[PDB]
Order: C-alpha cells, then structure tokens, then sequence
RNA sequence: AGGUAGCUCAGUCGGUAUGAGCGUCCGCCUGAAAAGCGGAAGGUCGGCGGUUCGAUCCCGCCCCUG
C-alpha cells in the first residue's frame, strides 16, 4: 500500500547545481562570495575597465533603474563580485561567486531574462593561464565526468587582457561534440589598478559560465521556460535534495 | 546586427593574394584559422549552387499583357546564338536592352525546385528571367536581377557570370578589433594567420598618390568636436547616365549594400575594402564655406531619408552658410545628397570621435555603416589614400575628370604621426603569462607582423603599434596579440594550489540546512522573478504609505506594465501558485530564499568615480550606502490538501497552523528560537496571522491570507503564506550540554480554565516558571470550551512530566511542584484550577 | 576532490531520518545475550554465524553484531524505561559477517610494501563489514496535542522510512510480501532494488515482543546500504502545459492482490496520457462480496501537444481497465 | 498554539563533530578515507612498527 | 474584423441580457467515487470620457489578439 502521508519536496535543481559547483571549489580550498543584485554602474561596468559611450558597453542588454541619472542597474553578470571582492579582503584571493544575473532577452525556450552564473576569480603571484585551464579542467571534470575536456579560443571582454571562450566536451553528450560552457581571461591590469592591487606584482584569471545553459546541454532540457516557472512537475523528479 | 561583417571569399582572397600567389584556401579550413585567432564566424553561406541551363539573356521586347490586375509581360529573351525564348514574368524592374539571367527547362535552381516548360496566362512560359534570391546570390525578391550594361554578352553561362562558385562568410567582429570590418583588416589577419607577405591595399605601393596643387574647398573645424581628420576632394563631370561595373555591384550585394548610382556605389566600396567611411556631396549643391562644429539648442535637420532631427549641443555635424550638410559619422542630409542629376562631388573622408558618434546615433537611434566603424576607431593614417582610391575608382567608372586639388585637415597643431605611444615589455612576458615557453624571437616576429615597430635592448622590447591598432596599449595588450596567432591551444593545463580555505561561512551553510529542511517537509522550491506582478498592492489592499509600495524600477522593463521590483516575495511565490493551480496541480506548497529591494530616502545615483586608482573608504562607502537595502529572504505559499487522501484517511486541507509550522521548521533549521505573537498585517487574515520575533526582533509573519485578499487575486480559498527576513535572525553557534538523569519520573496532568483570548503560549509559560527545575516536559493536548465552562473561558489540560536529578521522585515531592506551578498560572494569566 | 557520492549519500539518509522525527544512537557492536534465541531464530540462520571477541567487558557479550537491530533494540528499551515510551531510533554503522573464508593470517614482512596478493589475502581474510541502516519505532508516532490523540506507530511507518532512505539514496523501490524473523510474518516486507533484495521493514512479531520486553506493536527496519548501488540521475522532466482530466477508476480484486500490482496493470494500459495515479479508497464489504476488496484510483491524464478530449481521456482510462482484467482479474465496480 | 505534528528527530552530536571536521578538511583539499573496524595485526600493529 | 456569466462562445441597431456548452453549487445514483441523468446560482456587455431625460448599442481616445 502506499505510505507516503507527507510527500517528498523538492530544492530547485538550479540551486542544487550551484549546490555542486560550489562543493567543487570548495574542495579545492576556494571559498564563496556574495553580491547584490542591484549594483551600481561603478562596479558592473566602470571598475571592470568598459568604456563609456562605446558599443562593448552600450550594445549590454542591459535593465536599467530610474531615474535617468541613478546608473544603477540589475547587474549584467556576476563580475562585479570581482570588484567587491578585491577591494574587501587581502591577497592572494581565490573565490567563486554564485548568484542571479539580468539581461533584457525574452524568455524562450534556450533563453531566460533571469538567470544564474558562477564567477571565478583567483589573483596571487605568479599565476598564467595555464593555471586558469587546469582549474577549467578541474571543474569540467566534476561537472561533466573523467572524459570531460576544455578548449579555448580567443575573444574579447573588457575585464581580461587576453579573453577567451571556453568549450567543454563530454561523452554521453548531445553523443560527443564541444558546446559552449563560458568566457575566462588574464584579469585586466586596469581591473587590478581600479582595486588598488599592483599588475607587477600579482596577475590574476576569471571565468564565468551560465547555470542554466550548463543544465540545458548536460541534462537535455528542451524548454528554458520550465526551469523558471515554478511548476512543481519540473522540480520533483530531481529529488528532495537534501 | 551592429558587430556584423560580411564579405565574399573571392574579394578576401585576391587581396591575400598580392603579397602571396596561389593562396587558396577551402572555406572550412578558413573557418577554422579564422576561429582559432579570434574571430566568430557566424554563417558560411556558398551561392547556389545551380546545375543545368542558367544563362544570361537579353530582353527583346516586352508585349505587356494588358486585362488582368497585376502587371504580367512576356518577354522575348536572347539566350546567345539568336535562338530565342519566350517567357512569362511579373516583374517591372526592367526595360529594353537589359541583361538577365534565365532558367531554362531542365535546370535546377536552389533547392530542389527543377525548372520546366509551363503554359502561365495566355502564352507559353519557356523559362524564367531569376531574381537574386532565386539564384541564392542575394536578398532582394522585390525586383528581377538586371546585370549591368556590358558585364556580358548572351550565350555565357550564369554560374560563371554571377560567381556562384563563391563563399560568403558572416562574422561577429569583437568590439576591440574594428580594423576587422573591412578587408583590409581581415586579409590582414590571414596573412598573420598563415605567416604570409602581405601587401596592404591602402599603401601608396598599391593606391598612388593622386596630386595636390592647392586646397580643394573652404573649411573651418571647431576642434573642441573631436575630429582628428578631415579631407576633400573634387571630382568634376561625371557621366549621370553611366552605371557601376557588375564586379563592383556584385561585391556590394554579397556585402550586403544594394548599389545605386557609381557616386554612392565606390564610397560604400571603399568603405568595405579600407574600411574608412566615405560620404559624396554634390559640388553643385554646397554653397559656401563648410563648418565642423557643435549643434545648437534647437537646431534640426533632414537626413537623406527624409526624417528631420532634433540635435543636441554634443551632437558634431557638418554645416555651410545655407543648412546642415550631415551629422558627422552618422548620416548626411538631403541638401548635398549626390543624385541623377549630378555630375560634379565633393569625397569627403573624415575620422570623428568614437564617443561622440556613439552617444549622437544611439540618441537618435540609427546605427550605420559609418557610425558603426566611427564607433570602433577608424585608421586616420589612410583619409586620404582612401579618398584618392575613391575619386580615382568614380572618374574610371563615371568618365569624370579627378580635380587635382585637396583640403587636408590634421588638426590646430597639425599632426603627421598617428602612430600610439610606445610600449615597453620584457621579451619573455609573452612566455610567462602562457605558461610556454616560445621559441626565439616569437614575440617579436609576431609584433611586427600585426603592424608594430619593434627595437631590442636585452630584455626589453620598445613596441609602436600601427595607426589601426588603438586599442594596443599596455604590455598585456601585446600579449594578447602574441598568444592568439600562437593558439592558445598549447597552453598547457596546470592545477594551481590554493591555500587553506575556510570553507562555506555560517550564513551559506544555513541557507542549505534551511532549503533541505523545507523540502523534505513538502515544499518545492521556486525560482522568484524580482519584477512585481501589476497592482498586485492595489489587490492586496495596502495602504498608500504602506513600505512595501516604495519600489525600485526599471526604466526598460520586458513587460511594460511590471517595473517595479519587488520588496516582498509572496507576489512570485502566489503566482507561481496560481500558474501551477491553473494546470491541475491543486494542492502546492512552494518556498523561495531570495533577496528582495528595498530602497530608502538614501537611495540616490553616484557618479564616476575614477577607475586609475582604488576608491577610498568614503567612495567605498557611499557607493554602498547609495544602493537600495537588498535582504535575504525566506518565503513560502500553500494552498489545497497539506497532507493527500490515500489508504490511511481523506487527507488533511492546509490551514495557518501549517504556516506556523514552517515558520518552526525555519527555526529549527536556523537554530533559533521564536516566539509567534498575534498580529494585524496585510495581506494576512488578522485572526490568524503572527507575527514572529526572535528574542524581541521582528523578522516576519505567517498565517492565512485574508480572504479578500485571496478573493481579488484569484487564489486559492484558504492559502497561506510565510515571509521572514532572514537578515534580521542572528547567526547562533550553540554548544548544549544536556543534563540527562536515569531516575524515574513523575507524570501527572493539570487542567486550567482562562479567558478565551489568554494565549495558550502564555499559559503554558507560567506553568513552567513555577514548577521549576523538576520539571522535565510539559505538552498541551487538550483545548475545551462549553457550558460546564462557562462563556468567554476555555480549559486547557497540560501533561506534565517531572523528575529529579539525584533521586526517584516521590509523588509529594512531585505535587509540590505542581502546586507551584497552577499557582504561578493563577498570577500571571489567571488560571484556576478545573473544578 | 571533495567527499565520494557514498559519504554524501550517508550524509543525506541521516539528514533526511532525522528531519522525519528520527533518532540516531551510536549501536553497540556487543550483541545482547541470547538475543537470537529471543527472536527464535532457527540454528543455521546465517545471523547466528557470529564473530567472537576473547576478551569482552561482559563475558556474556562476545559476539559481534551481524545485524543493527538488538542494539536498537536495546536504546530503544532504554529509552522506554525511563519514561519516553514515544520514541524513533536509527543507526547507520557496520556489521561483521564472517564468512567460512574468515581466518587469520600469518605475520608478513614489514620491511618492504607487502605484494598484491598479501594484500588481497588479508581483506579477503577479514570478515564481511557492509554499511547497513537500520531504524525502530515504538509508541506514538505522531504526537497528541491541540489538534488531536496523535498517531500510534503501525507498520506502515517502518515501510516509509524504508521510502525515506531510498528517496534519499535516489533510488526506487519495490516491497514484497515476505515471512522472516523478527517480524510478523503478516506485516513484514522484503525490500528490492531491482531485482536485488536490500532488506526487510514491518512490525515485529509479537512472540518476539513478549520474549523481548519490547513495546507492543514496535516496528522496525533494516537495510544494506553496500546493496543499494549508487545513482547520479540527469532527470529532464516534460511538463505539459495544456489542461488535464481528471478521472476515477474503481476495481474489484481478490482481497489478497496487491494494490501495487493493480496500480501497474492500471499504468500499463493508460499509457502515456497518465500523468498520475493515486490510490484513494480501500473496501470491503457485502457489496463487494467474501475475499473480494474494492480499490479506488484518482487518474490524472493529459496530453504533450493539445488540449485532451474526454473521449480521449475515457479510451485512455478503458485500456487501463482492460490491462487490469487481463493481468490481475480486475473487474469494474457496479 | 503548538503546531508541530511531526516532531524534529536529532543526527548524533558525535556524528554531527565529525561532519565538521571533515567540513573543515575538504575545505582544505583534503579527501576522507575508510576502513573497517574488524582489522588484521598486521595494520593495526606490525605495519605501525 | 472581435472583447458578452469563473472559461469558451450565440445574441441585443437608445429605454425587458433572449442566451447555450463547460465549470461551480445542489439533489438522484455509489459504502464513498468517477461517469451518467435532474435542477439551480451566475452577467458596470474591454477601460476612460462625450452626446442624451436615459448608453452594452451612437461619438472620441486608449488597452488587449489575427
Ligand atoms: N562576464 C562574462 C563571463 C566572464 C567572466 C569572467 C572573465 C571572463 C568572462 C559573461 O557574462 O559572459
Ligand atoms: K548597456
Ligand atoms: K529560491
Ligand atoms: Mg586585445
Ligand atoms: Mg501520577
Ligand atoms: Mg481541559
Ligand atoms: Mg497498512
Ligand atoms: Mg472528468
Ligand atoms: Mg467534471
Ligand atoms: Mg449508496
Ligand atoms: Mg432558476
């Protein structure tokens, strides 16, 4: 006979992938921070070395917060975490940070105008990005697997100087192939300056990648739109998560 | 797409080729170099492919076929060798004597449409006279494809003519890499790629230098504008009649610019190949002395689509003594504007400021070719190559006379070195930032092949980047530059130790324990959108000054009506509730831990600060302070059956004693203690809603929703809600050490009658002050009103156990403390004894 | 790279026991004296193949505990005597299984790493130590208070805590009807993963409660954890947003089919426009007729791509009703 | 009035140290290793000189 | 072109909303259900205004979808 007279509940499976992401570095002797989600343009744009009246600053699809002058904004990614980071405690640093993030696409079945990042940031002596793969490695590995695999090419971010993106393989995919996972770079030394940290002394790397872009290629989640709406349909057969 | 760059593999390779023959390459191997340096490519497009009789025809005559209601023509069309056709088409954007391209029967067009003999209106329709889209060559369906006069004669194939046989390939040009949009730069970058000579397009070895006997017009510049450069040059009699070559037009619509006449047709042709803006003004239409300068209060003007504008005082713009001849770098006016009836223009061939022309074409919201290039930095070196390629391409096109005179504007204090500053870097730094260690003279070798003058002096390297690189200014730029024609894909993969970390701080780890404990107790957890439902304090009936209406909002919200964010998190708990109740999942129970926005009269705007040094402690904390208070929240909504029917019964509906219960289930995971005290609060039900307090803190409420509430808002009848701040309940780190005696203990049983509203919490309280220490549990199972009672009281009955720590407890003993303890419920709440 | 899914998941059964109003105690790994006798237990039961200590606290406690059960037992008793006679215990530990493959070892040289076989020799020569779990309930399981009298401990509780662990260990479950000491060989259930038995739940027997001293009515469960092999689903849920119909369906069986094997035949046969069923209603009387019960389900169908017809809810429903007859004799209630 | 129907059960304090001093390890890099209590002499001793 | 009961839809050409199906409620049926019969509750006719003694109906503006 069925027993179940308080049937099980469930933690969003978002948050339990954010659960996973940050018991992976914090198994590597990394440590969590934290920021708001309102931020100012200070620390979303200006610190990390964007240009004013420029398109890598006004082509963001960004929201905006009245008034006209507030330049205050639901942050566009967790970068700004970096700033507050930097400033608040002493070197060398190397933090993750998990939180939501904002962007002015409509909600479809790949995008959502909410959604989640991980920042990472590590800035001490002597690092390069070789340093900045193996920990690229290191998080697709207990992510994706033991076949997981990084590659990078190069791009462009204001807040790094080189920038790449980052692609990840795994097996039982699609059944293989890369998928784009997220962006990385060297830390700009302009974002080093702006935080009071000296570009001779310290060099520094940051990542960042989507969590709900990572759920929809690892799991195979068709619809974007059910990790955001709140039916309880999506959540319960990841189980209760504790 | 304001970062797009499109152009045809054909144009990208001959420019390679110059300073390297024979280089061909297929387009997935491009695809890749093009990836592995940096480069997003898009979309590889190949045009066609079409296979059988596509040729270039000439239309004989046109016996429109009058009667019906569209305009319907057949044609008689010469496919070479006199050997004509007829064929039926729709089209009017031809005339006698123009060249076309024709399907025969039999040919297969793109994709999988074969071409056949029909009988279309009265006549017989042999073939087709194609448009671009047909062919997969272009975009435009509106208008048939008229190949120019003389671009070849009937009888040629189609495939070779239209050079289906070519590669387009769209790209998504990174904002630091404007010399990329255009082919000079892309060609470029290839040569770098594959370690090629190359022999730049814009160099006087390839564009000579046209001469220059005098100034070429009037000119005045304001150079408080931004304008770095400024040039012009004439050219005079121009053929009105002549058209551009089918090369050129075919280039442009690969690119994506439709031709029109040759004057406007070779600017936008220098524009892409140098990738410097180019603008044409009739001679004949400029009346005075033209001035750079800022725009007036007030001051509009017409651009060459008609539309007037009102300018602002940052706005640059180019004036003479009648009206505004453009907004500089955005979009010219229609007073100068190059038309059939010209025949003398005036090339143009400015460097505006990048800022400027960005903050004027976003006011006025129209991107451009040009504005989109003066966005990203534009070469000032090559103003006048480009303006000597431009007038030298319209004279051998147009039949003109290219007037030997030039107006050169390079600033107040002229300047003939565009080049940056120089950069000092350590001949290794390349090496150390990679992790690789190059072979011999790479950083240097690969310096100069991007454009830079390169000196040694032991370690160091004094690096001058070129004209077209401002974005090349510190060491790690260079670098940058260094690795990606390097691949970053021999950048190995090293493990950096980190220190001892401290792990997850106690709040992180309670917002765990407390997410576990309510999902194993029920609940699914929601995502909560911060953009607050419309009117939803209307239906909840705040008050206008309640503190949950001052709102932060967004200028640009996704749904017009939703910009505020929200200050509470039941709107999106209860419309996720609603959303799933909707979908016949009736019996919900949902929680959020999340932030919400609350700003106060010290929320306000802060402005720059400046980024070449860390703020002080007082920007530090004005910028903190400026910003709405964004505490963490806990939440939660139930409606329906709290616990289901099954075997064991009918289940159990949810009631505001399962809100209470959650707000313990919130405790326990915190590792608090609370107190739940009656409360008045919208939107509750004010008989049954708490308020919580930790200590003597308020940090939130529970209960049932009024049902007004509930009625205005389509919810459920009977749901209810917890929300507590999660900010307000401290952080406790509690070390119990529990006195457990193994002497028997004592239960007895105690009924009290009180007034009716006397909180049984209360009661419960004052029977534990006074039966003390012997006292080891105490549970009220029983709540009694009725007639032996009498009105306005209830009986509560209390099970009581007792025990000592040293000894069996007697009876007498336990009593005692019973006695004490009815007695302490007589004085603080007025218990009596049940009688 | 962090804890191993096996500690995680001994993480998450205890945290998700202790939130159900569980206990946990340390279990003694001396076992009771007799305790096998008391429960009855035949001679060659493999739990009386006991490894023995030479030198006990207690001469009469030298063996080692092949089962978690007598020391919950023992808490439980315990707790019982001094007065908390509404108690929830579970353990999670070792137990010792030698095998005839148990024996001692010769003394091997500690002057170099000792070779692959040594090292196979001496795990294999250790008896059998796998990781169970295992609970007991006596007296009250829900309180009395304000709202009610509260709940006494049946045996259904024991089968839900066996729900507990496997919700927690992320795997599913079957209970099948089983007679093996010390539970009442009527309200005992052998546990499956699979095909794979992990142990047994229900109310222990009360022959054994008597000899025992134990609360009438204790129930109890245990299961092998180095049984339930470890899961990592990727779940990616359809969720249909077109509307549902809702329907019920009443079955007459043979009073001893269980109601699992109807809700099965029932699944089989709806097909995949049931998105749930739920058993509702349990009868038994003269309508019905003598060894004969009645069972209830509320169906809830929808469909992926439009908005489901009645029509096509009742073909749906009729399919289920005709799996039922054919694979369990169902017969629709009149 | 009191509200909870299911009242809290408790994971052991002893086991509840443990979780953090193992906490405390992983967040140094740190990993957790096992072994039974029924053991052989040549671990427990003779391998420990 | 349309917005009419909680939803889906007929209908009303300035002074009686003339309504259906579903849903809900209430009886019958069942131990209790679903389904099935039987009956009832249910309508500022999209919002803000104008005109008129009077507006769901005419006029203006605006929100919503194809
Ligand atoms: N902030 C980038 C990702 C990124 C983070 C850190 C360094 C480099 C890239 C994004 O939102 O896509
Ligand atoms: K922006
Ligand atoms: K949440
Ligand atoms: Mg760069
Ligand atoms: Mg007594
Ligand atoms: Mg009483
Ligand atoms: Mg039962
Ligand atoms: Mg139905
Ligand atoms: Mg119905
Ligand atoms: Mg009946
Ligand atoms: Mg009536």
């Amino acid at each position: 006979l069925p027993s179940t007279r308080v049937p099980a509940g469930a933690r969003h499976p978002i948050i339990m992938l954010a659960e996973h992401v940050a018991d992976t570095f914090i198994a590597m002797g990394w440590e969590l921070a934290e920021g708001p989600e309102v931020e100012t343009e200070q620390f979303n744009f200006d610190a990390l070395n964007f240009p004013a009246d420029h398109p890598a600053r006004g082509e963001q699809d960004t929201f905006y917060i009245a008034p006209e002058d507030s330049r205050q904004l639901l942050r566009t990614h967790t970068s700004p975490v970096q700033i507050r980071t930097l400033l608040a405690r002493e070197l060398p640093v190397y933090i993750i940070s998990i939180g939501r993030t904002f962007r002015t696409d409509e909600l479809d079945a790949t995008h959502t105008p909410i959604f989640h990042q991980v920042e990472g940031l590590a800035v001490d002596r002597g690092l390069s990005m070789a340093h900045l793969r193996g920990t690229l490695d290191a998080f697709a590995r207990a992510e994706f697997g033991p076949s997981a695999r990084t590659r990078i090419r190069p791009h462009f971010f204001p807040f790094t100087e080189p920038s790449a993106e980052v692609d990840v393989w795994f097996a039982n995919k699609i059944g293989a192939a890369w998928v784009e996972w997220g962006g990385c770079g060297m830390v700009h030394p302009n974002v080093l300056r702006a935080t009071g940290i000296d570009p001779d002394l310290y060099s520094g790397f940051a990542f960042g990648m989507g969590l709900e872009r990572t759920l929809q290629f690892r799991n195979g989640i068709p619809d974007m739109r059910d990790m955001v709406e709140g039916d309880v349909r999506f959540s319960l057969p990841f189980g209760v998560g504790a | 797409q304001s970062n797009a760059m499109r152009l045809p593999y054909s144009w990208l390779r001959e420019v390679v080729a110059v300073g390297a023959s024979g280089w061909d390459v297929t387009p997935g191997e491009l695809e890749q170099t093009l990836l592995r340096i940096g480069h997003e490519v898009e979309e590889v497009i190949p045009l066609g492919p079409v296979d059988g009789p596509v040729t270039v025809g000439r239309v004989a005559d046109i016996e429109e076929l009058t009667g019906y209601k569209k305009p319907i023509r057949a044609c008689a069309v010469d496919i070479g060798d006199r050997q004509y056709r007829e064929i039926i088409c729709g089209a009017t954007n031809f005339a006698v004597g123009d060249l076309v391209v024709v399907a025969l029967p039999g040919a297969t067009l793109p994709g999988g449409f074969t071409i056949s003999a029909r009988k279309a209106y009265g006549r017989n329709s042999d073939g087709m006279i194609c448009s671009a889209a047909e062919l997969n060559l272009g975009a435009d369906h509106s208008g048939i494809l008229v190949l120019p006069p003389g671009a070849a004669e009937p009888g040629a194939d189609g495939a070779g003519v239209l050079g289906l046989d070519d590669v387009v390939f769209h790209l998504a040009i990174t904002p630091d890499r404007g010399y990329c949009m255009s082919v000079r730069g892309l060609a470029r970058e290839l040569a770098c790629a594959y370690d090629l000579d190359f022999v730049d397009p814009a160099s006087n070895s390839r564009v000579p230098p046209l001469p220059i006997e005098g100034p070429a017009w009037p000119l005045t510049v304001q150079p408080e504008t931004g304008v770095r450069r400024f040039a012009l040059r004439p050219v005079i009699g121009i053929d009105p009649a002549a058209v551009s070559p089918w090369w050129l037009q075919r280039r442009l619509l690969l690119c994506g610019i439709r031709a029109t006449c040759p004057a406007v047709d070779v600017t936008n042709y220098v524009m892409l190949e140098l990738g410097h803006p180019m603008h044409a003004h009739d001679r004949n239409r400029i009346s005075g002395t033209l001035g750079v300068r800022f725009a007036r209060s007030g001051e509009t003007a017409v651009t060459l689509d008609g539309i007037e504008r009102k300018l602002d005082t940052a706005d640059v713009l180019i004036v003479d003594d009648a009206a505004t001849a453009a907004i500089g770098g955005v979009m010219g006016a229609a007073s100068t504007e190059v038309r059939a009836d010209s025949t003398d223009v005036l090339l143009e061939a400015a460097i505006w400021d990048p800022a400027a022309v960005s903050r004027t074409q976003r006011r006025l919201h129209l991107p451009s070719e040009a504005a989109r290039r003066y966005e990203r930095t534009v070469d000032p070196a090559i103003s006048v190559a480009a303006l000597d390629r431009c007038a030298r391409l319209l004279a051998d096109i147009a039949g003109g006379e290219v007037s030997p005179t030039l107006t050169d504007w390079r600033g107040d204090p002229p300047c003939d070195d565009w080049s940056p500053p120089p950069i000092r870097m350590g001949v290794d730094v390349p090496d150390r930032i990679a992790g690789v260690a190059y072979p011999q003279g790479t950083t240097a070798r690969r310096l100069a092949q991007i454009g830079a003058v390169v000196t040694h002096d032991g370690d160091t390297l004094t690096v001058t980047p070129p004209s077209w690189r401002p974005d090349l200014r510190q060491p790690a730029d260079l670098v940058e530059e260094v690795l990606r024609l390097e691949g970053l894909e021999v950048i190995p993969s090293v493990l950096p130790p980190a220190p001892a970390g401290r792990g997850l701080t106690a709040g992180q780890q309670r917002r765990r324990t407390i997410g576990r404990s309510l999902a194993l107790s029920g609940y699914v957890e929601i995502l909560p959108t911060p953009f607050l439902p419309a009117g939803v304090f209307d239906l909840w009936g705040l008050e206008a000054d309640d503190s949950r209406r001052m709102t932060t909002r967004v200028l640009n919200p996704l749904e017009a009506d939703r910009p505020q964010l929200a200050t509470t998190l039941l709107p999106a708990l209860l419309e996720a509730l609603v959303r799933n109740v909707s979908r016949g999942l009736v019996d919900v129970a949902l929680f959020a831990i999340a932030q919400v926005v609350q700003p106060t009269e010290q929320t306000r705007g802060v402005g720059l600060i400046p980024v070449d040094r860390r703020p002080t402690d007082d920007e530090i904390a004005m910028l903190d302070a400026s910003l709405p208070r964004q505490p963490q929240h806990v939440a939660a909504v139930l409606a329906g059956l709290r616990e289901p029917r099954g075997p064991w019964g009918p289940g159990r509906p949810v009631e505001a004693a399962d809100a209470f219960e959650a707000v313990r289930i919130i405790a326990r995971a915190s590792r608090v203690d609370v107190t739940l005290r009656p409360a008045q609060y919208l939107p509750w039900h004010p008989g049954r809603c708490a308020q919580v307090f930790v200590g003597e803190s308020s940090v939130g409420h529970a209960g049932q929703l009024h049902p007004a509430v509930i009625e205005r808002s389509g919810l459920p009848k009977g749901t209810c809600a917890v929300e507590l701040n999660l900010d307000a309940i401290p952080c406790s780190a509690p070390l119990p050490a529990p006195r457990v005696s193994p002497y028997p203990a004592v239960f007895q049983d105690v009924s009290l009658v009180v007034a009716a509203d006397i909180p049984a919490q209360a009661v419960a309280d004052a029977v534990r002050a006074g039966a003390g220490d012997l006292l080891e549990d105490i549970a009220l199972f029983d709540v009694f009103t009725g007639p032996q009672i009498g009105e306005h009281r209830k009986s509560l009955t209390f099970a009581l156990r007792f025990r000592a720590p040293d000894r069996t407890l007697t009876e007498d003993d336990a009593s005692a403390a019973r006695d004490a303890a009815v007695q302490s419920a007589a004085e603080r709440v007025g218990a009596v004894l049940r009688g």
